[PDB]
């Protein structure tokens, strides 16, 4: 599958991930301000992220 | 195989309450202690899956996300394999469908998912 791995507002980038069906956004605020992380899969999260988990390529914008 | 089975959607008015539940099907030997149980909220063409609570053993990977901290709130029944959350002071805009994923271990990736079931809250008619 494909989807975004750029952190927070870089500009748009991709990694393919062969097989993985879901992918994932994750925001943390953090001292430098809103954080996010995006990439393959949907993983299990920490405490205070909001994660979302998606489903279609480059979905994860 | 395991395979997640979930049960308690419908139509709720606003202000009730309801309780969804996920029963993880396979390790029969009730052995998932430790699966990494998600509830992620679709709201349909708004957003994709959000997470709305994540259930595990480990605290750092035990928690509700903000949003809905206060009216919902998880349970666990890992000898029965169930892995459940309860919904009160359901708002309108709580309605969409609710679906559960298990990841096989705290960090380790939602490698599993379910049918989903869907909640309404909106108080008006239904035909
Ligand atoms: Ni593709
Ligand atoms: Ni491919
Ligand atoms: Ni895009
Ligand atoms: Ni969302
Ligand atoms: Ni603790
Ligand atoms: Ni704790
Ligand atoms: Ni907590
Ligand atoms: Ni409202
Ligand atoms: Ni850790």
């Amino acid at each position: 599958l494909e989807c975004h791995n750029q952190q927070s507002s870089q500009p748009p980038t991709t990694k393919t991930c062969p097989g993985e069906t879901n992918c994932y956004k994750k925001v943390w605020r953090d001292h430098r301000g809103t954080i996010i992380e995006r990439g393959c899969g949907c993983p299990t999260v920490k405490p205070g992220i909001k994660l979302n988990c998606c489903t279609t390529d480059k979905c994860n914008n | 195989q395991v395979q997640l089975q979930e049960s308690g959607g419908g139509l709720v008015r606003p202000g009730g309450s309801l309780r969804l539940s996920c029963a993880v099907s396979g390790v029969s030997e009730s052995i998932f202690a430790n699966y990494v149980v998600g509830w992620f909220r679709q709201q349909d063409s708004g957003t994709g899956r959000d997470l709305v609570a994540q259930s595990s053993s480990d605290d750092e990977y035990n928690h509700v996300s903000g949003s809905v901290k206060g009216r919902f709130t998880i349970s666990r029944d890992n000898a029965k394999n169930t892995v459940s959350l309860q919904m009160d002071n359901l708002k309108p805009e709580d309605t969409a469908i609710y679906i559960c994923a298990a990841a096989i271990g705290p960090g380790d990736n939602y490698i599993y998912w379910g049918q989903g079931t869907q909640v309404t809250v909106s108080s008006e008619n239904l035909y």
